[PDB]
């Protein structure tokens, strides 16, 4: 079986998961036929006749679209490998200014950067695309592995699957069943906010109820639930639930429904509003590009 | 005529390198050209600042503990905050174990392809499974460093790919004496496979050395690494400069990182092109990675990093100004950081509970720094009074290896291609090889 | 040549029957929006309002109960809590926090919901188009 792998707008974190099979790394590699993978091997163009194909990143610039569109032409099946190529990960933040700032700020106005005819890099490199896009924006994918980045063994049972002719099935609740906090079962209720450095966080008990923006409930499983189990609120990265589209609009939603619902008729409801001071970045670090409003409007 | 190598392959991230000739077909120019771009340093304006340790890892998936690091400790200074040292014990154990795995992975996965088959035809062959084939326990070694690594990594992290623990004022959680008890017992084997490593190295690069390839893209540089004491130091200490003549220019805390390094921007790369500010573009040109930082260091903290590093320097001298040669102190590297895990798992502080500090009044401006696998590693953030990050700026590693890159490509091409039959694909590769050698990471130099 | 773009959440008992009471009345009101009937103010959700400005919306409108009203008792104080978040999310955006408008409008209150749709027509026809539909198509 023929398989590619290729990355774009990402971080090489996929890549290197997939590495971190291990031992199993080898196993996969005797059954498979790799015939190109830039982190890997030197083949440089993309072959004809590839089956498999595992795209990490979202879609950042001109060259990004050009190798999506002959991944695609090229792959039988082609998979949005990762957080990234799914929903647009952190470098959708990026959508939150125009590239013009972005580029400025890296090639101008950052303190060591000395720019003294103020030229913005423009030869023999790629434009960037308008905004980060999802990889499922400019082609067509088949399938997709959730997580920034996929754990090892999920990247393993995805793949096996395709092999044996199997579909792979993704896990489906949401992260509370996986982590091991304790909720009440009188339901959440959430008096103040907090920001994750206020307080003490009790190590067995929700940290929803205990006041953190925490993006579990709002998040697919499949992880393990490390980020609460390690002390931190889980970030989302893993991206939402196949009956969620907007991750962050859902969050929204669960947070204002339980701020003060203990006191629903007489809680103010600015209160909410103005104790976040970075909403964006609280509820859409991980999926900006997939969501409803992918961008901030200039 | 125009020839193109892209992409760039066995390297993290997205780079070319075009070679022109002119009319007559001489070799005319030799560039290297970084192809990407996110734009953290904008976009992370107007995020929490706590979350900085957050987004920043994303920079990259190798070295995302290195990020992790390097923005905790700058949103340490942020607020007005001391971490206590069992703190500065777990972050520099997770540290370690990065740099093992790291180290690991970019020289058996990413270089020795080209040290083993430096002269072959059989590109299907240059890879890990090429390796694998002929010699299946040389990539089993490299597995089980990668594994004993990252295993170190997601422990005191939470995940071996980006980790979460490193928070305001320390840890958000404590090492357990039964994971401290395990992590003590596995941390014996990876220090026997890093001595094995450095062996192997010995022999491929004695192998580079009979075709006439170890001096390729070969120049003289300033170098820069943190020390502590003059000791080599990748997690604290300030930053030393030395000259190419081995001669110690400068001693400064990494937060007047500003006053002594700038980065130029030329149009044919995303890359930008860091230099001393104080010695300008040409003379000020230095390199940071392994090499390096054996360079600028007096000696190394491990006993048994310190033998090859003395018979190290007894054979090239200091300093060492050979590219390829950074793959050997990348392997004292990988055994010195084998060593630390030890040396740190035995340290009764990393199990403490005393993990973290409340934050204090927030100073609103925090530079935090490490030295990353492929070098000096900083962050900048600056912030409101609501902590609010206003203005972001981070030096990041391999982008300071960028003119050494440039430079020794087209040294490269001087060598070996006069008209373009010259430009075989052997040849192309020994340009890659030099590319190679500084183990770059290009989404992060870029960042 | 341009008109307005606006899409309305009614609920189905206070709201839906106040445009019900304009219509039997013969208060006529400009023709931008259109109306999505829900049983409850407290169905609407900050992902339906960011689903329609995705679609184009040049303004959006939620009706439902006065606060106490609520057919469903307390459903308006959720859609209050998370219409709150919204308006300064939208502007988070890039949005103008007034191209969303909530209102409590009773069933009988059919001349308030008159002058509700002709006071949201004129304030965002003088905002002009939103501009988010033609950057994402960019
Ligand atoms: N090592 C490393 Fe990065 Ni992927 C680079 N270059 C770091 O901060
Ligand atoms: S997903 Fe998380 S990891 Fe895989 S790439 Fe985008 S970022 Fe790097
Ligand atoms: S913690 Fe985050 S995840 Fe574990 S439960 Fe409370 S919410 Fe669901
Ligand atoms: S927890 Fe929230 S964040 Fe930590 S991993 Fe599972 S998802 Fe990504
Ligand atoms: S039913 Fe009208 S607001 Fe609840
Ligand atoms: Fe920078």
């Amino acid at each position: 079986v023929k398989i590619a792998t290729t990355w774009l707008g990402g971080c090489s974190g996929c890549h290197i998961s997939l590495l971190d099979l291990h031992e199993e790394l080898l196993n996969l590699l005797e059954n498979v036929e790799l015939v190109h993978c830039p982190v890997l091997m030197d083949v440089k163009e993309i072959p004809d006749e590839v089956e498999v194909a595992l795209i990490e990143g979202g879609i950042r610039n001109e060259e990004n679209l050009e190798i999506a569109k002959e991944m695609r032409e090229r792959a039988k099946i082609v998979i949005a490998f990762g957080t990234c190529a799914a929903f647009g990960g952190v470098p959708g933040l990026g959508n939150l200014y125009s590239n013009d700032e972005l580029l400025d700020k890296a090639y101008k106005t950052t303190i060591t950067t000395k720019n003294d005819d103020g030229i913005i890099p423009n030869e023999e490199v790629p434009e960037l695309v308008s905004r980060v896009k999802p990889l499922s924006e400019v082609i067509e994918v088949d399938y997709f592995i959730p997580g920034c980045p996929p754990n090892p063994e999920m990247i393993a049972e995805v793949v096996k699957a395709l092999l044996e002719g199997k579909e792979p099935e993704l896990p489906k609740k949401n992260l509370c069943e996986e982590c091991a906090r304790k909720k009440s079962e009188e339901g959440v209720a959430i008096e103040t906010i907090k920001r994750n450095y206020e307080g003490n966080p009790d190590p067995e008990k929700c940290l929803l109820e205990q006041g953190y923006i925490c993006l579990g409930i709002a998040t697919r499983e499949g992880c393990g639930a490390p980020c609460p189990s390690s002390g931190v609120p889980c970030s989302g990265c893993s991206g939402p639930t196949d009956a969620v589209v907007d991750q962050g609009a859902k969050m929204i939603s669960a947070l204002c429904s339980d701020f003060g619902i203990d006191n629903d008729r007489d809680v103010d409801p600015m209160i909410l509003p103005k104790s976040i001071k970075d909403k964006i970045g609280s509820f859409y670090k991980f999926t900006l590009p997939s969501a409803f409003v992918p961008i901030r409007l200039k | 005529v125009k020839l193109s190598v892209e992409p760039v392959t066995r390297v993290e991230g997205h780079g070319k390198i075009s070679v022109s000739f002119d009319d007559s077909g001489n070799l005319d120019k030799v560039r290297f050209h970084v192809v990407e771009v996110r734009g953290f340093e904008k976009f992370l304006e107007g995020r929490y600042v706590e979350d900085a340790p957050i987004y920043t890892p994303r920079i990259c998936g190798i070295c995302q503990v290195a990020h992790h690091l390097a923005s905790a400790k700058a949103v340490d200074n942020v607020f007005g905050v001391k971490i206590p040292e069992t703190a500065e014990l777990l972050r520099n154990l997770m540290h370690q174990g990065a740099t093992v795995h790291s180290h690991a992975l970019h020289f058996y996965m990413l270089a020795a392809p080209d040290l083993m088959f430096p002269t072959t035809d059989d590109v299907l062959k240059r890879n890990l499974m090429g390796i694998a084939k002929e010699h299946p326990e040389i990539i089993k070694d490299a597995i089980e460093l990668r594994k004993a690594g990252q295993n170190v990594v997601r422990v005191v992290g939470g995940r071996a790919i980006h980790p979460v623990t490193a928070v305001v004022g320390g840890q958000s959680k404590s090492l357990k004496e039964e994971e401290r008890d395990e992590l003590l017992k596995l941390s014996e084997r990876t220090i026997e496979l890093s001595e094995k490593s450095i062996e192997v190295g010995k022999k491929l690069l004695e192998n580079i050395k009979d075709e006439d390839l170890l001096d390729i893209g070969y120049f003289e540089s300033a170098h820069m690494g943190m020390v502590n004491n003059g000791v080599h130091d990748l997690y604290d200490g300030k930053l030393r400069v030395v000259n190419s003549e081995g001669k110690v220019e400068y001693e400064f805390d990494p937060s007047e990182y500003m006053n002594y390094i700038a980065e130029g921007v030329k149009p044919y790369s995303y890359l930008k092109f860091p230099y001393l500010k104080d010695k300008g573009e040409e003379d000020g040109i230095y390199r940071v990675n392994t090499l390096s930082r054996l360079n600028v260091s007096d000696k190394m903290a491990t006993p048994l990093a310190q033998k090859y590093y003395d018979e190290f320097v007894k054979e090239f001298g200091k300093p060492c100004h050979h590219p390829m040669l950074f793959h050997y102190a990348r392997l004292i590297e990988l055994l010195s950081s084998a060593e630390m895990v030890k040396e740190l798992l035995e340290n009764d502080k990393i199990v403490g509970e005393d993990i973290r500090a409340e934050p204090e009044e927030v100073v609103g401006d925090g530079v935090g720094c490490v030295e990353a696998p492929r070098g000096t590693l900083i962050h900048h953030f600056k912030t409101d009074d609501d902590g609010i990050i206003t203005d972001t700026n981070l030096v990041v590693a391999t982008v300071q290896n960028n003119p050494a890159m440039d430079i020794g490509v087209r040294k490269v091409a001087e060598k070996y291609i006069k008209a373009p039959e010259d430009a075989t694909p052997q040849v192309l590769n020994y340009m890659e090889m030099l590319i190679r050698a500084y183990d770059p990471c290009l989404s992060c130099a870029t960042h | 040549e341009w008109e307005p773009k606006i899409i309305g959440f009614c609920c189905n008992w206070c709201t839906y029957g106040g445009a019900d009471t304009a219509g039997v009345g013969r208060m006529q009101y400009p023709p931008s929006i259109r109306i999505i009937r829900v049983m409850c103010s407290g169905r609407i959700e900050p992902s339906l309002i960011l689903k329609a400005f995705k679609e184009g919306a040049d303004g959006v409108f939620v009706g439902g109960c006065h606060l106490g009203d609520c057919h469903y008792d307390s459903g308006n104080y959720k859609w209050q809590r998370r219409v709150m978040m919204l308006y300064e999310l939208l502007e988070e955006l890039g949005i103008e926090k007034e191209r969303l408008n909530h209102e409590w409008i009773s069933a009988s209150e059919g001349e308030k919901f008159q002058n509700t749709m002709k006071d949201f027509y004129n304030k965002i026809e003088a905002l002009g188009p939103c501009k988010l539909k033609e950057e994402l198509d960019k």
